[PDB]
C-alpha cells in the first residue's frame, strides 16, 4: 500500500544529526576489533559500527578498545567508525515478545514487524541476593508423567536436561511449553506461565519446525524464541541466554511467573571457548577457559523464586546439555550439575529399547522436589517411586515392569495432572498386575479416555481439591475396576 | 588520602594510575562515582606508578579516567558478637536488610598465619552420629576436616547434616562461609536457622554469623569471601578464647576464582590451567584457620573435585592441608548408598589405636581390609561370574556386601530423598554393630536388611520384617 | 552328569565372554577419552610454551 | 624425469618419519605456529604434496608411471599418531609389519588381517 510508507517512516524517521563520540577501527580479525578512540565508552557498553553492526566493549585498554563484535566480521574494515550508544548491553523486555520470534539482540526474524517493546533490561544483571528469594513451593507442571511424578520440578527451580544426541531432550522442553496451555487459558491468574526457549547452535530449520509445532498447538501466543542458530556469530551464541533470561526476568520481576530453555548450554560453551581461545586466554582443561563456570553459574542463578515481599514472581530453567557416549562425568556437564538443582538424564540404551521418555529414573533427581507436588500426585508417587526402587534392586517384578511401561508416553501429549494421577493409581493399586504388560499402553489410553469422557466430575474435584480424598479414593477404585471388568 | 585514574578494565582486573602517593599492595580502592560502592584490592604494582587491582564487585559502567580513591587499609569488616545472626557480605557490609553491623572493631581480611609456637597439638574425637566417618575416618576436636566430592555426590547434604548435629550440639559461636554456592542454599540455610532458634531476629542471642559469595558474584568476590568468614573466626577465636567451628562450602572456588583472574593479572598459566601460585595462596588461606593455644576452631570444608579428578591441582593442593579427609564418590552413590563417602579413601590422623583405642582401630582396619578384598575380587566377579568364586572367597565377599550395605545411613536432611527419619548412630552402636558383622554373627541375614539402618538393632528387625512379610 | 555339565560349561562361557566384551566397550570409551585428553593436555603445554617468547 | 618420458620409476622413503621430524626442527625454528606434537600446520600439506606426484600417464602423454613405496615407523604400532595418521589417509593402501608376527617365525613378518591395497587387484596378473 503506497501510503503505508509515507505513513509516519518518513515523517518520523530519526532524521536529526547529534554530536556523537567516535572511534576507528584498527584492527578487525577474530571478531574481535580493536578500535582507536572512544574514550568515555564504558566497560561493557554496546557501540554500533558502520555496517549497522553492534558489539560490546569488552577490554577498556590505554591506546584502544577491545570490542566483541555481534555478527559477522566481515562487514568491518579497518578505519570504518564507531559510535558510542551510551547504553551497557540490554535487550528489550515485556509482554510484547510473546509471540515473537528474535535474535540475541531482541530483532525480529519472523517478518512480523518490530516489537513494540517500551522497557530495556541488562543483560549482565547480578541475581537476586539471598533476602529477595524464598524456597520453592509452587508446581511447575511438564505434563510428562515420569517427570511430574518422580522428578516434579518447581516454580523457581533449575532442572538439567542432560542426555546423549537424539534421546528426547528437546522433546521434553516442548511438551513441558505445550502443557501450560490449561493454566494460560484459565481464570487463575498465578497458574500462567509464560516459556521462552532459548535456541543456541541448533540447525535454524530445527527451529523453525519447532516454532511450527509451538503455532499448531497454539503455544506461540505466549512464548518467546530467542534463536541463535549454528551459522551465527559465536558472540551471538554467547549472548543469546542473557538475553532470554532477561526476557523472563522481566516476568520473574513483575509478579508472574516465567520458565526458561536453554537449548543447549554445552554449544554456548562452545561458543565461549572460542571466544577465549582467540582472545589467546589460557585454556584449562577440554580447552575450555578458567571461567566457563562463571559463564553458566551467573546465567542458571537468576532463575530464582522472589518471596511476596519481592512481587511473588519465578523463573524456572530448564537447561539443556548433551553428553558425549554417555559421559556425565564430563567437564561442563558436571559444571552444571554444581550449578543447578536436580537432573533428568536421558539415557540412549532406554531410548533404543522402546522406552520413551527415556528417562533414568535412578539418577534422575530433584533437589527440590517434594515441595512442589501437589498432594495428590505425592500419594500416588511416594508408593510409585518405592515399588519402582524395590523393581531396580531385583533387576516385586511384575509390577515394576508395569509401572515402567505405564511411564511411556507419547510426543506432544502432555497430560494434566489429574489424568496422570488416575493412570498412576490404577497402577499402583495392582489394577493391572495381572494384564499382561504389553496391552499396558491400550489399556491405558482407553482407561484415560474413559475416565475424560464421563468421570469429568472426579478429575474436576482432583483439580480443586489437589488431593485425591477417601470419597474420591473409592470412587476411583469403583471406576478403575468396573473398566478393568470392561476392560 | 591518594587519587588515581583507572586505565585499564579488562573484566574483573582494574589498572589503577596514581599520580602522587601509590598504595600498598592488598589495599582496598573506592571507585568514586558509582551507585553502590565498588572495592578494587591491590595486587601488583605494574611500575609507572600504575597498579593492578582486582574488583569486588562488577566493572561494566566504569570509564577509562575514573577517579579513585585511596582508602589506606585492607579491607576492613566488623568483627565481634554483633556480627552473629547476620549476613555479610566479601566486604562486610550487611546483605540481610536489618541495619548496619554496629561492632566496635573492624579487622583487615588479610593477617598472619599464627606462628608454630603458637600451634596447639591435643587431639580429641569428635562424634558426629555418622557411621563411616565415625568409624572409618572419626573427626577431631579442633582439626581441619575437609570433604571432598564431585559434582552431586553429597557434598551439601552431608556438610549440613554435619551442620545439624555438631553445631546443634555445640556452643561456640559457629561460622558459616558460603564461597561459591547456590544462593538458594544460602537462602534456606538462613530459615532453617531462624526457625531451629539458632539465628535470633530479636533478643540476640545468636551463636552463628554467615558470610556469602555465592555463584553470581565476580571472581574477587569468590576469592576474598572465604578470608572474610576466616577473619570473623579468627576474631572469635583469638579475641575471645572460644572454641569457634568454621563451615566453608565450598572452598575449591577460591582457587578456581584465582584462576579466573590470573589470565588477566598477566600470568604464565601452571600446569592443567590454574596460576602458578596456587599452593602458596592456598597456604596462606589456609593455615588461619588452625587451632592454636588461644583458642579452637574445627574447620569443616566441602571441596569440589573437578569432573571427578582428585588428581586435579585444587583437590590434590587441599589434600596435605586437612587432618581428617572425608573424600565422596559418584561410583558409590550410584548404588544408592548414602552417605556416598568412600571407604578406602577417607583418611583421620587420630585413626590410631592409642587414641581411638584397639576395639575401635582394629574393627575399622578389618571393614577396609574386608572391602579392599572384595574391590580386587569384583573384577573377575564380574567376569566369570561369583558361581567360581573359592568358598571362603563367597564368604568374604557376602560380608564386604553386607559391611557396604551397614555403611550408608539415612540422613535427617534427606527424609525427603530417602522416606526414612534420620538416624543418629552413637559411636558404641557403630563399633559393636561392625564387629558384630564382621565376626559372621549375621551370615544369615539378607543383604537389603542393612541397607539405610540405624544401628544393629534396626537391622535385624528389618531382616525379621523381609523374612516374615515376605 | 557328563550332559547337564557341558550345557552349564556353554552357558557359562557365554555369559563371560558378553560381559568380558561389556568391559572391552566400557575401557574403550575410556581410553578414547583419555587418548584425546592426551593430545589436548600435550598441545596447551606446546603452547604455553609458546607464548612466553 | 622417467614418468615425464614413457619410463617407469619405482621411489622409496626410507623414511617420511624422519623427514617430517626434520620440517618440524626446521618451522619450529622459523617460529611458525606449532600444532599437535609440535607439528606444523602443512605438515599434511608436505606429504600429500609429496605423495601426489606419484601417478600413472595416460598413454597421452608418454605412458609412463612413478610408484612409490613411503617407509613410516610407528611407535608400539601406534597408527593413528599425527604422522602415521596422515601418510595413511595419502596413500593407496599399507604393507603393516609386526613384532610379534616377526618373532614367531612369520617373516616377512606382514599381518595380512591389516594390510590393504586398494587398487591391488586391478594390478595383479591373471594367473597370480
Ligand atoms: N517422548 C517421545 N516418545 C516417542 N518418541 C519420541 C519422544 N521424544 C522424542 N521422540 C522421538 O525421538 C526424536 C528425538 O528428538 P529430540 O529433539 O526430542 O531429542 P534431542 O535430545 O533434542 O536430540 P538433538 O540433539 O538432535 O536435538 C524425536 O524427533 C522424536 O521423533
Ligand atoms: N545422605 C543422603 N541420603 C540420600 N540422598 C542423598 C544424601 N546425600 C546426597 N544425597 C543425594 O545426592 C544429591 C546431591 O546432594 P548435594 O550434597 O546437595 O550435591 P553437591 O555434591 O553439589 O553438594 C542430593 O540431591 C540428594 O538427592
Ligand atoms: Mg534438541
Ligand atoms: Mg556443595
Amino acid at each position: 500500500e503506497m501510503s503505508s510508507i509515507l505513513e509516519e517512516r518518513i515523517l518520523g524517521a530519526d532524521t536529526s544529526v547529534d554530536l556523537e563520540e567516535t572511534g576507528r577501527v584498527l584492527s578487525i580479525g577474530d571478531g574481535i576489533a580493536r578500535v582507536h578512540g572512544l574514550r568515555n565508552v564504558q566497560a561493557e557498553e554496546m557501540v554500533e559500527f558502520s555496517s549497522g553492526l553492534k558489539g560490546m566493549s569488552l577490554n577498556l585498554e590505554p591506546d584502544n578498545v577491545g570490542v566483541v563484535v555481534f555478527g559477522n566480521d566481515k562487514l568491518i574494515k579497518e578505519g570504518d567508525i564507531v559510535k558510542r550508544t551510551g547504553a551497557i548491553v540490554d535487550v528489550p523486555v515485556g509482554e510484547e515478545l510473546l509471540g515473537r520470534v528474535v535474535d540475541a539482540l531482541g530483532n525480529a526474524i519472523d517478518g512480523k514487524g518490530p516489537i513494540g517493546s517500551k522497557t530495556r533490561r541488562r543483560v549482565g544483571l547480578k541475581a537476586p541476593g539471598i533476602i529477595p528469594r524464598i524456597s520453592v513451593r509452587e508446581p511447575m507442571q511438564t505434563g510428562i508423567k515420569a517427570v511430574d511424578s518422580l522428578v516434579p520440578i518447581g516454580r523457581g527451580q533449575r532442572e538439567l536436561i542432560i542426555g546423549d544426541r537424539q534421546t528426547g531432550k528437546t522433546s521434553i522442553a516442548i511438551d513441558t511449553i505445550i502443557n501450560q496451555k490449561r493454566f494460560n487459558d484459565g481464570s487463575d491468574e498465578k497458574k500462567k506461565l509464560y516459556c521462552i526457549y532459548v535456541a543456541i547452535g541448533q540447525k535454524r530449520s530445527t527451529v523453525a519446525q519447532l516454532v511450527k509445532r509451538l503455532t499448531d498447538a497454539d503455544a506461540m501466543k505466549y512464548t518467546i524464541v530467542v534463536s541463535a542458530t549454528a551459522s551465527d556469530a559465536a558472540p551471538l551464541q554467547y549472548l543469546a541466554p542473557y538475553s532470554g533470561c532477561s526476557m523472563g526476568e522481566y516476568f520473574r520481576d513483575n509478579g508472574k511467573h516465567a520458565l526458561i530453555i536453554y537449548d543447549d548450554l554445552s554449544k554456548q560453551a562452545v561458543a565461549y571457548r572460542q571466544m577465549s581461545l582467540l582472545l589467546r586466554r589460557p585454556p584449562g582443561r577440554e580447552a575450555y577457559p578458567g571461567d566457563v563456570f562463571y559463564l553458566h553459574s551467573r546465567l542458571l542463578e537468576r532463575a530464582a523464586k522472589m518471596n511476596d515481599a519481592f512481587g511473588g514472581g519465578s523463573l524456572t530453567a530448564l537447561p539443556v546439555i548433551e553428553t558425549q557416549a554417555g559421559d556425565v562425568s564430563a567437564y561442563i556437564p558436571t559444571n552444571v550439575i554444581s550449578i543447578t538443582d536436580g537432573q533428568i538424564f536421558l539415557e540412549t540404551e532406554l531410548f533404543y529399547k522402546g522406552i520413551r521418555p527415556a528417562i533414568n529414573v535412578g539418577l534422575s533427581v530433584s533437589r527440590v522436589g517434594s515441595a512442589a507436588q501437589t498432594r495428590a500426585m505425592k500419594q500416588v508417587a511416594g508408593t510409585m517411586k518405592l515399588e519402582l526402587a524395590q523393581y531396580r534392586e531385583v533387576a516385586l517384578l511384575s509390577r515394576g515392569v508395569r509401572l515402567t511401561e505405564l511411564l511411556k508416553q507419547g510426543q506432544y501429549s502432555p497430560m494434566a495432572i489429574e489424568e496422570q494421577v488416575a493412570v498412576i493409581y490404577a497402577g499402583v493399586r495392582g489394577y493391572l498386575d495381572k494384564l499382561e504388560p504389553s496391552k499396558i499402553t491400550k489399556f491405558e489410553n482407553a482407561f484415560l479416555s474413559h475416565v475424560v469422557s464421563q468421570h469429568q466430575a472426579l478429575l474436576g474435584t482432583i483439580r480443586a481439591d489437589g488431593k485425591i480424598s477417601e470419597q474420591s479414593d473409592a470412587k476411583l477404585k469403583e471406576i478403575v475396576t468396573n473398566f478393568l471388568a470392561g476392560f | 588520602a591518594a587519587t588515581g585514574r583507572i586505565v585499564a578494565v579488562i573484566g574483573a582486573v582494574v589498572d589503577v594510575q596514581f599520580d602522587e602517593g601509590l598504595p600498598p599492595i592488598l589495599n582496598a580502592l573506592e571507585v568514586q562515582g558509582r551507585e553502590t560502592r565498588l572495592v578494587l584490592e591491590v595486587a601488583q604494582h605494574l611500575g609507572e606508578s600504575t597498579v593492578r587491582t582486582i574488583a569486588m564487585d562488577g566493572t561494566e559502567g566504569l570509564v577509562r579516567g575514573q577517579k579513585v580513591l585511596d582508602s589506606g587499609a585492607p579491607i576492613k569488616i566488623p568483627v565481634g558478637p554483633e556480627t552473629l545472626g547476620r549476613i555479610m557480605n566479601v566486604i562486610g557490609e550487611p546483605i540481610d536488610e536489618r541495619g548496619p553491623i554496629k561492632t566496635k572493631q573492624f579487622a583487615p581480611i588479610h593477617a598472619e598465619a599464627p606462628e608454630f609456637m603458637e600451634m596447639s597439638v591435643e587431639q580429641e574425637i569428635l562424634v558426629t552420629g555418622i557411621k563411616v566417618v565415625d568409624l572409618l575416618a572419626p573427626y577431631a576436636k579442633g582439626g581441619k576436616i575437609g570433604l571432598f566430592g564431585g559434582a552431586g555426590v553429597g557434598k551439601t547434604v552431608l556438610i549440613m547434616e554435619l551442620i545439624n548435629n555438631v553445631a546443634k550440639a555445640h556452643g561456640g559461636y559457629s561460622v558459616f562461609a558460603g564461597v561459591g554456592e547456590r544462593t538458594r542454599e544460602g537462602n534456606d540455610l538462613y530459615h532453617e536457622m531462624i526457625e531451629s532458634g539458632v539465628i535470633n531476629l530479636k533478643d540476640a542471642t545468636s551463636k552463628v554469623a554467615l558470610v556469602y559469595g555465592q555463584m553470581n558474584e565476580p571472581p574477587g568476590a569468590r576469592a576474598r569471601v572465604a578470608l572474610t568468614g576466616l577473619t570473623v573466626a579468627e576474631y572469635f577465636r583469638d579475641q575471645e578464647g572460644q572454641d569457634v567451628l568454621l563451615f566453608i562450602d565450598n572452598i575449591f572456588r577460591f582457587t578456581q576464582a584465582g584462576s579466573e583472574v590470573s589470565a588477566l593479572l598477566g600470568r604464565i598459566p601452571s600446569a592443567v590451567g590454574y596460576q602458578p601460585t596456587l599452593a602458596t595462596d592456598m597456604g596462606t588461606m589456609q593455615e588461619r584457620i588452625t587451632t592454636t593455644k588461644k583458642g579452637s576452631i574445627t574447620s569443616v570444608q566441602a571441596i569440589y573435585v573437578p569432573a571427578d579428578d582428585l588428581t586435579d591441582p585444587a583437590p590434590a593442593t587441599t589434600f596435605a592441608h586437612l587432618d581428617a579427609t572425608t573424600v565422596l564418590s559418584r561410583a558409590i552413590a550410584e548404588l544408592g548408598i548414602y552417605p556416598a563417602v568412600d571407604p578406602l579413601d577417607s583418611t583421620s590422623r587420630i585413626m590410631d589405636p592409642n587414641i581411638v583405642g584397639s576395639e575401635h582401630y582394629d574393627v575399622a582396619r578389618g571393614v577396609q581390609k574386608i572391602l579392599q578384598d572384595y574391590k580386587s575380587l569384583q573384577d573377575i566377579i564380574a567376569i566369570l561370574g561369583m558361581d567360581e568364586l573359592s568358598e571362603e572367597d563367597k564368604l568374604t565377599v557376602s560380608r564386604a556386601r553386607k559391611i557396604q550395605r551397614f555403611l550408608s545411613q539415612p540422613f535427617q536432611v534427606a527424609e525427603v530423598f530417602t522416606g526414612h527419619m534420620g538416624k543418629l548412630v552413637p559411636l558404641k552402636e557403630t563399633i559393636k554393630g561392625f564387629q558384630q558383622i564382621l565376626a559372621g554373627e549375621y551370615d544369615h541375614l539378607p543383604e537389603q536388611a542393612f541397607y539405610m539402618v540405624g544401628p544393629i538393632e534396626e537391622a535385624v528387625a528389618k531382616a525379621d520384617k523381609l523374612a516374615e512379610e515376605h | 552328569s557328563t550332559t547337564s555339565e557341558q550345557s552349564a560349561r556353554m552357558t557359562a562361557m557365554d555369559n563371560a565372554s558378553k560381559n568380558a566384551s561389556e568391559m572391552i566397550d566400557k575401557l574403550t570409551l575410556t581410553f578414547n577419552r583419555t587418548r584425546q585428553a592426551v593430545i589436548t593436555k600435550e598441545l596447551i603445554e606446546i603452547i604455553s610454551g609458546a607464548a612466553a617468547l
